[PDB]
């Protein structure tokens, strides 16, 4: 265990120490870099001069040039200049050109694009782990498919099956599904991608796929990663009929998601988590079993496992005698986690109409009723019990 | 006068903003009309005195930089004036006097003062 | 030992401060050189940089017409839509650029040092393509009912056309391999793959249609032209409802650009030439959004239906998928299939790897008959419902 850090170790001393001795040491003595190793600098450093284009590396070729679409409205096919490798320049990253002859002089840049910025999405929770009571079992699960082989995929991909991946989440919706996934997430220490299903299917023309591959691609090279996919529900509820692209655009991603999960593409370590409000609404294509492993579905909220929601709210809420949790619970149904937090949310807004800023027993009773109607609302349920 | 007519004969000029400035004493410009260059700082505006989104002058088939321009430019910027903000007061609108407090409390209000 | 704990430390800000140095010798970053390839390659690298040769501006060639002023000339159109007549720069031949062959012209000086290859203007299509892949053979169920028939159509062809010139039968063409998601389309065509040993390329369509109208056209086109002239390859076209829908108009939208690329693909498997005996697949995802042209014996002389496995595949994909597994052996791997309700392929798999996972969990060297028997009661009942299968099949 100790003894191979020190293995590790060995490799890079010498790495930066040899870099350093080499360059300053052999340019003084003999002939070895000496005038070989001047030249590469200064010939890259005046060819590059004042302006660069920038361009992007489309492709490689096995020829000493390349296929480089410049930012200037030209296409090139370029020659490489004596002193810059070919096999450096990454299909990922973009590379500068020098802008009077096109020849890659280098890389300097990488560049950025708003593309990526979608996929990237940085969570810091409000609520969190341990700020969510009750429905115990249901997180159990959720984690023996998610956190156990993305933690150790070693014994998972070794016995022969592929490592079991992601999670449905369906049921009466309000259970706090989306925060299952987001504290989930902080325990595991997976990067938190969040990304619509419906952003997806947008006005542009066969930019719908693309965005898809892009959102695999970028969870992959993260390297621990959850995909938090949230209303991805949306695609198949509705046939929009308000992009240009159509019914198309709607098949074509569709199809691009299947591909990309596993396909023959069979990517690793990206674990799918998947928000919907039942699976029954859900597309067909999209939803098959062995994708996901597991499914699960919540019971109705009871009235137990709403206390211990509440505890946790009434901590981070003002402090009084006059906060009344059992009351509100007691009057409601077996019914949401939602709520708990709605009736909480709905009291603090109430409070700044009195031009108060205590949040008390009033306030709670009056978000009572409208939290109540708006989510399902009892009094047409009482005839049919 | 004299002078003027050297200084004023030049190859041309180019009006770009920086993009992006790095830390490798190039600064990321793109030049409005055509596309993004990469280019070494000049000795009047480099990396230490210029913040990203300012736009930049430029004197031509070098790109080297002159003055800054003071002012910002965003594609945000000339949205918010083309869309154009209503004159219209609430007094104005009123009878819908009702309607002016309930509206007020969710949109208003937390963004106003997020920390109440 | 402790002398050395302190350069883990140490040897990150080491790295960093040299940075400037080791980006000139190594490479990326300032004055990006490699010093392996690009300094064997510098004398031949002289030669370029002298010449007008960079640029080399993307382009293909519309006709070679020569013409006076300076002899020789062709009339090239730019991949950006412009065309240009440009000059013959000394180092090749007019004899090497041919009209409609893909060629390279200056933007400094217009003329041709070296022809630029053609056709691989697609970068999209590429992107997906991984070549020989395959989960592991053990899941796939090993050799099916469903395998073998495949093999006889694909491998044979490719592995050696002298048996069928011998026999004098015409050589087949095209499978067409269909049913719901997850009955293994895909999965199956990967595993004849390996064993025919063809180079591979797999592709979704849905990269093959791009931007407007026409240009996912020329991507289908090329590539297709591409993959005949190589000899012995094998295409497994993967999911296509994406160039593979239905044909209509209603003149209140339109299928017509996802018809263009459908049609582009059916016309180029046979042709309106005899047949190769390079082979396509071709993987649908409805049976109810074919035309008649696709069906037609030469471009799909056997139709064989993948959906969801058959009677002796169910219990196949269990055993040969238990047996890689450590996994209890006194419970029969057959019954677990069989409870399993009109499975698709994917559907059988899930048992197993539900029933795996509960054996990893506890981390034993089997597994034990309480994991499959949670694994298969939750299977029947919800999973099933749940498939792609119910809804698909009454439409198909």
């Amino acid at each position: 265990t100790q003894c191979r850090l020190k293995l590790l170790k060995l490799e890079r001393i010498k790495d930066y120490l040899l870099m350093e001795e080499e360059f300053i040491r052999n340019q003084e003595q003999m002939k070895p870099l000496e005038e070989k190793q001047e030249e590469e600098r200064s010939k890259v450093d005046d060819l590059r001069g004042t302006p660069m284009s920038v361009g992007t590396l489309e492709e490689i070729i096995d020829d000493n040039h390349a296929i480089v679409s410049t930012s200037v409205g030209s296409e090139h096919y370029v020659s490489i200049l004596s002193f810059v490798d070919k096999d450096l320049l990454e299909p990922g990253c973009s590379v500068l050109l020098n802008h009077k002859v096109h020849a890659v002089i280098g890389v300097l840049m990488d560049d950025t694009d708003p593309l990526v910025t979608v996929m990237k999405v940085e969570k810091a929770p409000q609520e969190t782990y341990a700020d969510i009571g009750g429905l115990d079992n249901q997180i159990q699960e959720i984690k023996e498919s998610v956190e156990l082989p993305l933690t150790h995929p070693e014994y998972y991909e070794e016995m022969g099956i592929k490592p079991p991946k992601g999670v449905i989440l369906y049921g009466p919706p309000g259970t706090g599904k989306t925060l299952l996934a987001k504290a989930v997430a902080n325990q595991t220490s997976a990067t938190f991608l969040r990304v619509v299903g419906s952003e997806l299917i947008q006005k542009y023309l066969g930019d719908g796929p693309k965005l898809v591959r892009e959102l695999f691609r970028v969870a992959e090279e993260h390297a621990p990663s959850i995909v938090f996919i949230d209303e991805i529900d949306a695609i198949g509820t509705k046939r929009y009929d308000s992009n240009s692209g159509g019914e198309r655009e709607i098949q074509r991603t569709m199809l691009e998601l299947l591909n990309q999960l596993d396909g023959f593409d069979s990517r690793g370590d990206v674990k799918v988590i998947m928000a919907t409000n039942r699976i029954e609404t859900l597309d067909p294509a999209l939803i098959r079993p062995g994708r996901i492993d597991r499914k699960i579905e919540f019971p109705l909220p009871d009235e137990k496992t709403k206390k211990r929601i509440f505890q946790i709210h009434t901590s981070r809420m003002t402090l009084a005698d006059d906060v009344t949790l059992d009351d509100l619970i007691m009057a409601k149904d077996d019914l949401s986690g939602a709520d708990i937090k709605a009736i909480c949310t709905e009291a603090g807004l109430m409070a700044l109409r009195e031009r108060r800023m205590k949040v008390t027993n009033e306030d709670f009773k009056k978000s009572k009723e409208n939290v109540l109607y708006k989510k399902q609302e009892g009094t047409p349920e009482g005839l049919y019990l | 006068l004299r002078e003027e007519l050297q200084l004023l004969q030049e190859q041309g000029s180019y009006v770009g903003e920086v993009v992006r400035a790095m830390d490798k004493k190039k600064v990321l410009v793109k030049v409005h009309p055509e596309g993004k260059f990469v280019v070494d700082v000049d000795k009047n505006i480099d990396i230490n005195d210029v913040t990203p989104n300012c736009r930049v002058a430029l004197r031509n088939d070098s790109y080297t930089l002159h003055k800054i321009l003071p002012n910002k430019v965003d594609p945000l910027v000339s949205l918010m004036m083309v869309e154009k903000v209503p004159d219209s007061t609430y007094e104005m609108i009123g009878g819908l006097d009702k309607q002016i407090k309930e509206i007020k409390e969710v949109i208003e209000l937390p963004v106003k003062h997020p920390e109440l | 030992q402790s002398t050395y704990s302190r350069q883990i430390k140490q040897v990150e800000d080491d790295i960093q401060q040299l940075l400037k140095k080791i980006n000139e010798l190594t490479g990326i970053k300032e004055s990006d050189t490699g010093l392996a390839p690009p300094a064997l390659w510098d004398l031949a690298a002289d030669k370029q940089t002298l010449q007008s040769e960079q640029p080399l501006q993307v382009a293909r060639c519309t006709k070679i017409i020569n013409a006076d002023s300076e002899d020789p000339k062709y009339i090239i159109n730019v991949k950006q839509f412009a065309k240009f007549v440009v000059d013959l720069s000394d180092q090749v031949a007019p004899t090497d650029i041919e009209e409609g062959m893909r060629v390279g012209v200056d933007r400094n000086k217009y003329q041709i040092h070296i022809p630029l290859p053609p056709k691989i203007d697609p970068t999209v299509t590429m992107m997906q393509v991984e070549e020989k892949p395959d989960v592991t053979y053990s899941d796939v169920g090993g050799c099916k009912e469903q395998i073998e028939k495949l093999r006889e159509v694909v491998e044979t062809p490719l592995l050696h056309p002298e048996r069928f010139v011998n026999l004098g039968i015409e050589p087949p063409k095209g499978v067409l391999l269909f049913g719901p998601p997850g009955t293994g389309k895909t999965l199956c065509a990967r595993a004849v793959a390996n064993r025919t040993d063809a180079c591979f390329i797999p592709v979704i369509g849905s990269e093959l249609v791009q931007k407007y109208v026409g240009e996912g056209a020329r991507m289908v086109r090329e590539l297709f032209e591409m993959a005949r002239t190589k000899k012995a390859c094998l295409i497994f076209f993967d999911e296509i409802d994406a160039i593979g829908g239905a044909r209509f108009d209603d003149g209140a939208g339109g299928d017509n650009e996802v018809q263009r690329t459908m049609l582009e693909l059916i016309n180029q498997l046979d042709g309106f030439d005899p047949r190769g005996n390079i082979k396509v697949l071709m993987a649908t995802n409805r049976p109810d959004t074919l035309d008649p042209a696709l069906m037609r014996p030469g471009r799909l002389d056997r139709k064989i239906e993948f959906s969801l496995p058959d009677l002796e595949g169910r219990t196949h994909i269990f055993k040969i998928h238990a047996r890689s597994m450590s996994v209890e052996r006194d419970i029969r791997f057959e019954l677990l299939a069989r409870l399993c309700p009109n499975s698709t392929g994917a559907e059988i798999r899930s048992v197993c790897t539900e029933a795996g996972m509960f054996a990893i969990r506890a981390r034993r060297k089997i597994a034990t008959e309480k994991d499959f028997l949670e694994a298969v009661n939750k299977v029947i009942k919800s999973y099933a419902k749940f498939s792609a299968t119910p809804r698909y099949m009454t439409y198909n």
